[PDB]
């Protein structure tokens, strides 16, 4: 299945929520890695 | 004369590795014959692999090439014995077995000399384990010749290789392959490669072996039901299924528990490595590699054996309730729908519960080992953390139940909508002949809003589930590490402690979700088997 | 399912970036293995889809058959045709089981091979971490994240 | 549908339920020597290196065991003089095995065990050398690359010659080397039911190759269309022209046997023609042409075919019409 | 009673009073090289060790005789330098014989007798090496393990095909390798008395193999029942169905000849069927079956047989009834 079906599916949502979802996911994963990255320096 | 005995041990591996290469290159340049002790032989060969890895670790710790060459030679010797037994299973011979037996005897002699010269004065345990494994393989070879015609009188009275899984075209050969591929599914390489090119179909697919059909499972189930009813119900049918499906299920369950143990074991060797470097680690790394691969292999074999037992059970009880459909009376519309739901949802519930049966036995030992292990790494504070994660498991169940309720409501609305559609898509010409179509579309949209309203709560519960899923891992570490100081000693937390706790937190979060679905599946299966008993006995 | 796919893909990318940042050398060793997974992907889907649909098909005439026996039960018990119909139902349940069995076999195949590679990567990561981050690197806080 | 023997000449019938009890012997060597030249060279060097390393290991072991490997001056003479490490031991092994005999390291008359190891080393080396020479010579007798180049036309035709229906099919050579006393065994298979209620799944019957006064053989220089005429006595005489194209299952095989010149071995070529392969009422294009001073054969027109206005009818009905005309 | 040739193919007739005067020659080697691989390896190492020990003994003797074996410094040079005991003598013998040439012990230009013993040692060694190489290569041409695997059904049947009595008997292949131009020589033996008062103890007569227009040969891919029809001209046409089972002495032998592919040698298989072995009025079970996409042959039903309601009568009386019906 091409990217066109998903493109139409997400464009029915609009530009309002697409970025609000994608950047929030990116930031959540960045926090989930950064907590352990800081714990690494916490250890010693 | 230590190096003398080392060379004396190196010799026989060289002998076997040199005799094998002509025959291996002849074989490298469709009937599977299995011998008694084949599975035992492969198990012992894998144990030999492990002990040889340990010997290589010892030789690294000691260093002197001639003092650790025996391990590296026995490694290739065991691999070549595997290749030899593969070449014998693919084509039987009375002479290659003798060629293996001679090598086994010589290696036993050399190991005995090593043991004696050591007793006259870590090495001790590895040498003893190797001696025991070689002796058991020798006994397997002696059993083979006692059963075969290697040196026995004129003719062997061979087995006439089994036509159960080797006769006229069959494609799913699970029970008839090398016990290594029975684990790693190597026989699927050919199928999947051919499948890439040519589209699969029932003509391109195999036919089920005699080990698993409608007739075989029906026969075993009816034999158990007969032996239980001659001694005369829900409990009766239950115990009948239990005694009928027997060994396979418990075998899967014990595979599963051993895998769970090794999985709880991994993070501890991680911890040990982290300790050693901050203040004997390469050995721990290779042991971690071995333990990971073995644990996951056993987990997968467990899954498959359980799934196959479940498929057997589904076929069996399906053909059984069809056999019952022949003798029922006409006095008993609603019963037809109940019968076809008894096959479409009740049987699937039964079979998926039989999928999840070994998980229900392996979950408690997993959480118990997890909590006791984390306690000894983090102390009293660990206990507090060990509560929080566990507290997610009942809550999850509650959430799930809410979902179900919501689902029911939504389904109702959905059904009604379909009705209001079936008219419009039939009176098409009538509808468009006067353009009353928008008037009905307004009503259809009116139903849709109610449907949308239900979906909001359902998706809210889904969101709460996904949220807890990744929130409890964070909350455990938060309230544990911040509370480590608060709870008691507040001693320096070495990196090993924190990272081992992290690993164990994930290794415990993964199984926790499954307990909720397991409980739901079990109660639903109990209800469905009560229903099946009420039906099957009318 | 969309939420789960997004979480999974981002967690995987994050883990790869972590094990790369922890050891510079280990990164260069992990790109080969990952390319292996590409070849494991194609051969899987082009079959996993196929078997899937086959399952659906063997589920459809089976259930329907059941219903046909229930309504015209008197006619079938009258003709004494019970044997042939039981033969047909054994045939149908075999055709269902072979499909639902090959599907689980293929899932096990993909699982085991992807897992073997996921163990190769941790082996190589630990083997590089014990030497690079201790002997010369002399860093303790790195190997923890990478191994975990 | 299923074919009897494939076009390439290989057999299609797969055998099931063979006793297989007798095939439990050691025919190891010949089958290895039949392999491809690269694989055969690989296994030959493999055998040689295996034996060399085995005896080098045992010689290093015996020199270590006697104590002669322990470097010491006096109170002994090494069983093999001037031996120091595993490298010199392997050098001694390759010096005594392949019979070069450098003699820098000398085996002495002090240790009879070295005498025994030498006396077994030499005989095993001679035996393996003899087998590895005989086998490669038996291999260099491979003329199979030049054989099996014989070609038949992909589809065979039928025509009307001398007022009778006839079968036309092209054969031919592909090299300068001739084939001596090539004979044709032309056969037809069919699932037949006897009048006694017996049904055979496949029935081979000889359809003759029509040559001069007699003879089962032919002479192959140029592509010669094999010429047979089906008569009322022939087994193929009963079929119909419109039912052969799609439904019927008739395999007409030809077996051309003959001994090649240079090697003297008797090879053969077997090929099948199905019911859907054979066609009706056509004629091949003349290949041979009077060139400048010779006969030129054009193989581009080998499988080419031209339409011929010939009547289309069954051979039984054709014979009845011949009785009427 | 006595059989003509056994089932396994070997001959049963024992020859008596052979002149045996010519068989007094030395054909020694070839018969030894035909032996089993273990026995042949045993005799080869035996010959080699025999020659080696013989020449070692003669060299120790000559070194003892010259006085060079007596340990002494000066006033002489040993014919073979650095020779001390019988062990070093045997080492020198194996060093010069198998052509390794260590050169620690050197034969000198002082004694021409050592030159002569060396010049005979080398030539006899080369001759024995040449024969022991040629013979083992001639042995490795053994493809007899793959031959003689052809199988016939244990008992042959008779049936009624096309209104005439017929003989049905199964043959077949057991390996992938074909057999080229296999011909059938079907013969029958019987103690016959001519009308001139002459009594022959055994009388071979050719009973034809009924194929197409002609041909004495067949084509073997699948088990093909050989199909012969006894007519008034056939020699077997006179017997009775009730007298064959117990009393009569009739041996029907078949001789299937043919050249194997890989070796090119012409092998054959001979088998007998007695009067008590053959039975009446039956039919074989169809072996070939339309498998998934090929033809499956089941060898379990190879010797299986089903009853057929066919009339039981003598072939002469059957021909008389055919004249009446
Ligand atoms: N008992 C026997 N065994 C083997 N060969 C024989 C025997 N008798 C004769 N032969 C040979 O076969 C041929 C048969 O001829 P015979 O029957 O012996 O007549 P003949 O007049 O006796 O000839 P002779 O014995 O040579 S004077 C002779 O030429 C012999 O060489
Ligand atoms: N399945 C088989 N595959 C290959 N060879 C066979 C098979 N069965 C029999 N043979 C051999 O071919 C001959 C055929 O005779 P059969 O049909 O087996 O009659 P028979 O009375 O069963 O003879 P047996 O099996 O030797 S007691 C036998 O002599 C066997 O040696």
């Amino acid at each position: 299945i091409p990217w066109r079906a998903c493109t139409k599916y997400l464009s029915s949502a609009g530009i309002l929520l697409l970025s609000l979802l994608v950047f929030s996911q990116l930031l959540k994963h960045m926090v989930l890695v950064a907590i352990d990255y800081w714990l690494a320096k916490w250890t010693d | 004369n230590g190096c003398f005995v080392d060379a004396l041990n190196v010799v026989p591996h060289v002998f076997l590795l040199f005799i094998t290469f002509p025959i291996l290159f002849i074989g490298w340049g469709s009937t599977w014959l299995h011998f008694p002790g084949h599975n035992l032989r492969w198990i012992l060969t894998f144990i030999l692999l492990f002990v040889l890895v340990c010997e290589i670790a010892e030789g690294i710790l000691s260093d002197h090439l001639h003092l650790y060459m025996p391990a590296g030679m026995a490694f290739m010797a065991a691999i070549t014995s595997v290749v030899y037994y593969h070449n014998i299973e693919t084509s039987n011979f009375p002479k290659l077995l003798i060629a293996l037996l001679i090598y086994w005897t010589l290696a036993f002699i050399t190991k005995t000399i090593k043991f004696v010269k050591f007793y006259d004065h870590l090495r001790f345990c590895l040498t003893g384990l190797l001696v025991i494994l070689y002796g058991m393989l020798l006994l397997v070879e002696v059993n083979v010749i006692r059963v075969r015609r290697y040196i026995f009188f004129k003719t062997p009275r061979e087995v006439k290789p089994p036509e159960d899984l080797q006769d006229l075209g069959v494609r799913f050969l699970q029970p008839f392959v090398n016990l290594l591929s029975k684990g790693t599914y190597w026989w699927m390489n050919a199928f999947i490669k051919t499948a890439h090119k040519k589209p699969i179909d029932l003509r391109a697919i195999g036919k089920l072996p005699i080990a698993m059909r409608a007739l075989t499972n029906y026969q075993r189930l009816c034999v158990a039901f007969d032996a239980q009813a001659r001694k005369d119900g829900a409990r009766a049918i239950w115990r009948a299924l239990c005694h009928a499906f027997g060994r396979r299920l418990i075998l899967s369950s014990t595979f599963r528990i051993l895998a769970d143990l090794l999985g709880f074991a991994g993070p501890l060797c991680i911890f040990g490595i982290v300790d050693h470097l901050g203040k004997n680690a390469y050995v721990l790394a290779v042991l971690l590699f071995l333990a990971l691969l073995l644990q996951r292999t056993f987990l997968q074999a467990s899954y498959y054996v359980a799934i196959e037992t479940g498929i057997n059970l589904r076929g069996a009880i399906q053909t059984k309730i069809y056999n019952k459909i022949m003798h029922l009376s006409t006095s008993n519309e609603m019963t037809a729908g109940q019968i076809c739901n008894l096959v479409a949802i009740d049987t699937n519930q039964l079979m998926w519960f039989f999928f999840l049966c070994p998980n229900l036995w392996a979950m408690p030992v997993q959480i118990i080992v997890g909590v006791i292990l984390l306690y000894y790494i983090l102390g009293v504070s660990a206990l507090i953390g060990a509560a929080v994660i566990i507290l997610l498991a009942p809550v999850q169940y509650f959430v799930a139940t809410k979902l179900s309720q919501a689902q029911r409501s939504t389904l109702e609305h959905s059904n009604e909508r379909l009705k209001q559609t079936n008219e419009m898509l039939r009176g098409m010409k009538l509808l468009k002949l006067y353009a009353w179509e928008s008037i009905f579309c307004s009503r259809v949209e009116v139903t849709r809003r109610k449907e949308m309203t239900s979906l909001r709560a359902f998706a809210v519960y889904t969101s709460i589930s996904i949220f807890m899923n990744t929130a409890i891992p964070i909350a455990a570490v938060l309230i544990t590490f911040v509370g480590h100081v608060s709870f008691f000693k507040e001693s320096d937390l070495s990196p090993s402690v924190a990272f081992a706790s992290l690993s164990l937190f994930h290794i415990l979060v993964t199984p926790l979700f499954l307990l909720s679905s397991v409980v739901r599946s079990t109660v639903k299966a109990l209800v469905s088997v009560q229903k099946l008993s009420e039906f099957l006995s009318s | 399912t969309l939420e789960c796919l997004s979480r999974s893909t981002l967690l995987c990318v994050s883990a790869l970036t972590v094990i790369s940042y922890v050891t510079p050398v280990f990164l260069v060793a992990l790109l080969p293995l990952a390319v292996v997974c590409y070849f494991i992907q194609k051969y899987f889907r082009v079959a996993s889809r196929d078997l899937q649909q086959l399952d659906d098909t063997t589920q459809l005439p089976l259930l329907s058959h059941f219903a046909e026996t229930v309504e015209g039960l008197t006619t079938i018990r009258a003709f004494r045709y019970e044997a042939r119909f039981q033969q047909k139902l054994l045939e149908y349940t075999d055709s269902n089981n072979i499909a639902s069995l090959f599907l689980t076999a293929a899932n096990r195949w993909l699982e085991v091979r992807m897992e073997y590679i996921g163990a190769c990567v941790v082996l190589i990561a630990a083997a590089t971490s014990i030497s690079n981050s201790l002997h010369r690197e002399l860093s303790a806080g790195l190997v923890g994240l990478g191994l975990t | 549908r299923a074919r009897f023997v494939s076009k390439k000449g290989n057999c299609n019938v797969a055998h099931k339920n063979i006793r297989e009890q007798g095939r439990f012997l050691q025919d190891v060597f010949t089958t290895l020597v039949d392999l491809k030249w690269p694989h055969t060279l690989l296994i030959f060097t493999m055998s040689f290196l295996c034996s060399w390393l085995l005896f080098a290991m045992v010689w290093w072991l015996i020199a270590f065991a006697h104590g002669d490997l322990a470097p010491g001056e006096g109170t002994n003479v090494p069983c093999v003089t001037s031996i120091h490490s595993f490298s010199s031991a392997f050098l001694f092994s390759i010096e005594v095995q392949v019979t070069i005999g450098f003699g820098g390291r000398m085996v002495t008359e002090e240790c009879p065990l070295a005498i025994l190891i030498l006396i077994v080393q030499n005989i095993v080396g001679l035996m393996i050398n003899a087998i590895m020479l005989g086998c490669i010579f038996m291999k260099t007798a491979q003329a199979h690359r030049r054989a099996e180049t014989l070609i038949f036309s992909k589809h065979a035709v039928i025509t009307l010659r001398h007022g009778r229906l006839c079968f036309m099919l092209r054969v031919g050579d592909l090299r300068k080397s001739m084939i001596i006393s090539a004979t044709i065994h032309m056969q037809v298979v069919r699932k037949t039911t006897s009048p006694e209620g017996e049904v055979v799944p496949l029935h081979q019957v000889d359809i003759p190759m029509e040559n001069g006064v007699g003879g089962n053989g032919i002479f192959l220089v140029a592509p010669l269309i094999i010429y047979h005429v089906i008569d009322s006595n022939s087994p193929l005489y009963d079929l119909a022209p419109s039912d052969l194209h799609h439904h019927q299952d008739l395999e007409i095989i030809v077996i051309l046997e003959g001994v090649v010149e240079t090697t003297g071995i008797t090879t053969q070529a077997r090929t099948s023609y199905l019911a859907d392969e054979i066609l009706w009422g056509q004629r091949f294009v003349p290949i041979v042409a009077e060139e400048d001073g010779r006969y030129s054969v054009d193989y581009s027109k080998f499988g080419n075919t031209i339409k011929v206005p010939t009547p289309l009818c069954t051979a039984r009905q054709l014979d009845e019409d011949r009785s009427l005309l």
